[PDB]
């Protein structure tokens, strides 16, 4: 199960084979490469949505 | 077997590597995650909300909670600067301790755009206006109106809407700043001038009171994770 | 300028001295200098008029207390627990933050 | 505190001989905003009140002749007299506009040498 | 990379009603105010990524949590052996780093860090083989050894880690052990219903011991130890973001502290830093 | 806009100038689906009798107060049917809707915080000892903060600008916020969904989170004015189910 995927590099042959060798889930290597963000909850927990170009009162 | 040959740097412990591990419990049952609100997917996330900023942090002040004050009158003034302090949210007095500062003593590099949000907090029938200059670092900083005018401004009229984000842009010739910046990687001053001053009825309080905020734009950025000048201990803690 | 021309005071006791001049409260604040022939001059203390700010010398701290209220025209100035060594010429001067201007005469403070 | 020395501390000359004096200062009393000093220079005639002769380090007043002319900048000093008359023997103190603590200098005291 | 910041639309002048800068944050809610509702801007393509400020790079980072140290010698059989009820209090570097969330689940790699000197006195070793150490791991209630040469040094269940001296430092893998759904950092109650017992996190808590020896008895001479244990959380997940802590930690099993100010002190309110001669500005 | 209006139960409120509802971070509260139910018994589910509004006890805004805080859910011991339930079962869950209200003239000046602190931990006074529940949350006042240290040997340190946690009193509002400023405002809405570890939690050792209110600028008017500008909280449980019928406890 040769999992290839893509190194990090600086935006302007780099893909590296990763196996797991041990029976456990806790026994891999940290997940250096999952980037998801969301700041609307707590940048904007509001119920009714605030336009920018609107005003606000 | 399988000829190998021990390559340099083995038999050592690097703090920062993947590497993986053998399982001290195998087949372990880990208990479900389940659906707790807040989930926080990266720090910037945190370092996006605004936060009180201790301006008026001078003599004894810090130890009370007149350090968030910005005191504001109405008299003639026009000739008298509401606050000024420079632009080192890393290394600085005003907003090293806020949210944004300490999220930034954690790391050596910054970039991006910082916003300020000032609320006017005084009675409902005051009016006035304020300047909210911003100069780059090339000269002296400012010391009269005139000298403030010619930067990076915004002009805050009080109304209904008790807010105005003076947002201070990314103006430098590197792509990221220093935390504990220098001489070299300056980025300036932030002032604050009367430009009408305070009116307010008979009756109302003639003296009202600005507070300062602070928060990192949509395009901030950081490096160079390092650890904070701000705790420290002596021996184990018991 | 105005000033009276001498007071005679006993020791261990108190001096009020009065400043009086056309000039009004603009950005100018009141200077106080204490004078005596041994020495030089040496500032005691101000008191600016835009932010109603009072300013002491350390030396002077807790010797000199100086007030001034806008209808009289007249700054003051206090010193107590008078000594021989607080017999001095006593001054008053203007400063608009563009110079210390002018003193004029003063009171020949005689502890006594 | 700022300090302010004065140098020499008094000195005897007699009629049309031009004299100086240096007033040094412990910190550069000149910022980088206008560029200019906050240095005063006083003359106290004997037995009299003291009056101004040159503000900013650099301008005259009024009712006052070219041998009194303030010169130098940062923190040293002097006011050339150039052809000295009968009204310079007297007593002059130097001052500081920076500093909060208006500490004036030693004082220099010009005096009269006659036949 | 998939963290890349947003660009900056270019902007011209403007004329209109629709007032960005004025908001109202009475509502709470921080403004999305980009450099272009402010001024005029040009069109860049930052480049800028956030991947160096995600949780998992911002934990994944082994740090110290204790120091014990040990004996080999007779006599006093507490000190031929080291306890450590397992804590993350202890060591103020990663505290403070942890107490920035409320609740945390993750994956833990722990690395041994044993470092062996030996002790002054008469009747030195001359030349002694080298040293083995044992890490056993009791959970909570296993039966605790009271000295080394005891029975429950067999680990019959326990799981236990022997490492020569002169090799890698030690390390292995532990996955999410907790009773709970996360590890709570902070716990506003008590112990007992009644409202009564141990009031704090202290209660939580509840992880075991690790025990160290030698298991050498030398006969000759003394030589102490230093275990250094490091942890390094992967897989993490945070909730519920704090603000982080101002004064200093005093206790390793509460919240308790001294009032501190809020930050350091400046000459005045509008100082900028160079040394300023008074006027009707600075004064 | 400015008017709202929120019905739950038999009990309405009506304001005509308020900012906006933040909604927690993001959630709404709702009832335990059953991917995350461990208890193995049926819950009941009071919806009128316990989803409404409890008005608890009025506080006084002097001009040198500096602040108050309530601990929930303990501070609704005795309001209604919640504080039966709460006091009749081993498990409970529930979210709150905190609505905090102040009016006073448009002549008068002032600002307010309104958190909501989750696991809101809080330090002795005397360090090297440990508080005691008495000096926690009161029966139904609110607790004060001080200007200066607490001094006390078993009470909690009062201290306003470290917010009685040991944090910076300016970094408070990573939590849901709003801002009660008298200026433009009237009162301030939260509506605060279940935060917790387990899924169920006894709520009598396990105060869920804390309310704080404190001015940053404080009040200040003339003599032609009232004097007396008080401040009620107003808070409503919503969905709430409990577990493990026992005999009455605790109280
Ligand atoms: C001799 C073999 C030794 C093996 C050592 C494994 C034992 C360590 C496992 C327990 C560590 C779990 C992570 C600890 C986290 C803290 O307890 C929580 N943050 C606080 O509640
Ligand atoms: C995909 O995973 C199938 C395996 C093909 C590659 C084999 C790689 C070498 C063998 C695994 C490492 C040795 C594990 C003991």
């Amino acid at each position: 199960g040769a999992q290839v995927s893509t190194q990090k590099t600086g935006a302007h042959t780099i893909h590296y084979t990763n196996i797991n060798y041990y029976k456990d889930a806790a026994s891999n290597s940290a997940n250096r490469q999952d980037f998801t963000q969301d700041p609307s909850k707590f940048t904007e927990p509001m119920k009714d949505v605030m336009i920018k170009s609107l005003p606000a009162l | 077997g399988l000829p190998t040959m021990l390559t340099p740097g083995s038999n050592q412990f690097l703090t920062s590597d993947d590497f993986q591990s053998p399982s001290a419990m195998p087949q372990f049952d880990v208990t479900p995650e389940m659906k707790i609100p807040g989930e926080v997917h990266n720090l910037m996330e945190i370092a996006e909300v605004d936060s009180v900023v201790p301006v008026n942090n001078t003599k004894e002040n810090i130890n009370s909670m007149e350090a968030y004050r910005i005191p504001v009158t109405g008299g003639d003034q026009l000739h008298t600067q509401v606050f000024g302090f420079q632009m080192q949210p890393g290394l600085n007095s005003v907003f090293k301790r806020t949210l944004l500062g300490e999220i930034l003593n954690y790391y050596a590099h910054w970039s991006g755009s910082v916003k300020l949000t000032f609320v006017f907090c005084g009675s409902a029938m005051a009016t006035g206006k304020f300047l909210l200059a911003y100069s780059p670092p090339g000269a002296s900083p400012p010391q009269n109106r005139k000298q403030a005018m010619l930067g990076t401004h915004v002009i805050w009229d009080v109304g209904l809407q008790s807010s105005c984000v003076l947002c201070i842009p990314w103006i430098s010739q590197t792509h990221y700043r220093l935390v504990q910046q220098d001489e070299y990687t300056s980025a300036g001053y932030v002032t604050c001038w009367y430009q009408t001053g305070l009116i307010v009825p008979p009756g109302a309080p003639p003296s009202c009171t600005i507070l300062c905020f602070a928060s990192a734009c949509n395009d901030f950025s950081v490096r160079m994770l390092r650890d904070t000048p701000f705790i420290e201990q002596t021996q184990l803690l018991q | 300028l105005q000033q009276s021309g001498a007071e005679l005071a006993r020791p261990w006791a108190s001096v009020k001295i009065s400043c009086q001049a056309f000039y009004t409260f603009n950005s100018y604040g009141m200077q106080w200098v204490k004078q005596r022939p041994g020495q030089g001059l040496e500032w005691i203390g101000t008191i600016y008029p835009g932010n109603g700010q009072t300013s002491y010398n350390q030396r002077f701290k807790g010797k000199a207390t100086l007030t001034a209220d806008k209808s009289p025209s007249t700054a003051y100035m206090q010193l107590i627990s008078l000594t021989s060594e607080d017999s001095a010429g006593c001054f008053c001067a203007v400063v608009p933050t563009v110079d210390f201007d002018y003193w004029g005469q003063g009171t020949l403070v005689t502890v006594s | 505190d700022i300090v302010m020395s004065q140098s020499p501390s008094s000195l005897a000359v007699s009629v049309w001989e031009k004299v100086t004096m240096s007033c040094k200062s412990s910190q550069s009393l000149l910022y980088s905003n206008t560029q200019k000093n906050y240095l005063a220079w006083y003359q106290q005639k004997p037995g009299q009140s003291p009056k101004l002769l040159i503000y900013w380090a650099s301008t005259r007043e009024s009712g006052v002749p070219d041998r009194f002319t303030g010169s130098g900048s940062g923190t040293d000093f002097t006011l050339t007299i150039s052809s000295v008359k009968a009204e310079d023997l007297a007593v002059y103190y130097c001052q500081q506009y920076y500093s909060y603590p208006l500490t004036f200098g030693a004082g220099t005291k010009l005096e009269l040498k006659r036949a | 990379a998939v963290a890349r910041v947003a660009d900056t639309m270019p902007t011209g002048p403007r004329n209109t009603e629709s007032v960005p800068a004025l908001t109202a944050v009475e509502t709470g809610h921080t403004s999305q105010v980009v450099p272009g509702d402010t001024m005029q801007t040009r069109h860049v393509k930052n480049y800028h990524s956030r991947t160096e400020s995600s949780i998992e790079n911002f934990l994944c980072r082994a740090a110290c949590v204790y120091i014990a140290t040990y004996k080999s010698a007779g006599g006093t059989p507490t000190e031929r052996y080291a306890s450590w009820r397992i804590n993350t209090r202890q060591m103020v570097q990663l505290r403070r780093k942890f107490e920035l969330f409320t609740y945390l689940r993750f994956d833990m790699e722990i690395t041994f860090v044993i470092t062996s000197t030996q002790d002054p006195g008469t009747q030195l070793a001359q030349d002694m083989p080298v040293l083995t150490h044992q890490i056993m791991y009791i959970p909570p209630g296993g039966p605790v050894p009271n000295s080394a040469t005891d029975f429950a040094w067999q680990s019959s269940t326990n799981p236990s880690i022997f490492w020569t001296e002169g090799c890698a430092p030690a390390r292995m893998s532990v996955p999410f052990i907790s009773i709970g759904n996360a590890y709570s950092n902070f716990y506003d109650g008590w112990s007992h219903f009644t409202q009564e017992g141990v009031y704090g996190f202290n209660s939580l808590n509840n992880m075991g011991h690790i025990y160290v020896r030698h298991v050498n008895e030398q006969s000759l001479g003394v030589s102490t130890s230093t275990l250094r244990v490091y942890f390094k959380p992967k897989h993490v997940r945070a909730w519920v973001p704090r603000p982080p802590r101002l004064s200093p930690y005093v206790k390793s099993s509460n919240v308790n502290f001294k009032p501190t100010a809020v930050t350091t002190e400046r000459k005045d309110i509008n100082d900028v830093g160079t040394l300023r001669p008074v006027g009707y500005t600075n004064h | 806009d400015r008017v709202r209006s929120i019905t739950l139960g038999n009990s309405t409120i009506t304001t005509q100038e308020c900012a906006n509802v933040v909604v927690g971070y993001g959630v709404w509260p709702s009832y335990l689906q059953d991917n995350e139910a461990t208890a193995e018994d049926q819950p009941t589910q009071p919806d009128v009798a316990t989803c409404r509004f409890y008005t608890l006890d009025s506080i006084q805004w002097q001009k040198e107060s500096d602040g108050w805080w309530w601990k929930f859910p303990e501070a609704l011991k005795n309001m209604g049917l919640f504080g039966q339930n709460m006091e009749y079962h081993y498990l409970g869950r529930s979210g709150y809707t905190i609505h905090v209200q102040c009016n006073a003239s448009k002549f008068h000046q002032g600002c307010l915080l309104v958190v909501c602190v989750p696991e809101a931990e809080m330090g002795c006074s005397d360090v090297e000892r440990e508080v005691v529940a008495a000096s926690l949350s009161s029966e139904d006042t609110a607790k004060s903060f001080s200007r200066t240290e607490s001094n006390g040997q078993h009470t909690v340190q009062t201290v306003v600008y470290n917010a009685g946690m040991g944090v910076g009193v300016g970094n408070l509002t990573i939590f849901p916020h709003q801002w009660i400023n008298l200026r433009t405002n009237n009162s301030a809405t939260i509506v605060m969904p279940y935060i917790n570890s387990v899924p169920m939690d006894n709520m009598f050792r396990h105060y869920n989170f804390t309310l704080m209110i404190i001015p940053f600028a404080k009040l200040e008017y003339t003599e032609q004015a009232s004097n007396y500008v008080p401040i009620t909280v107003t808070v409503a449980p919503m969905c709430a189910e409990y577990n493990g019928l026992r005999l009455a406890s605790h109280q």
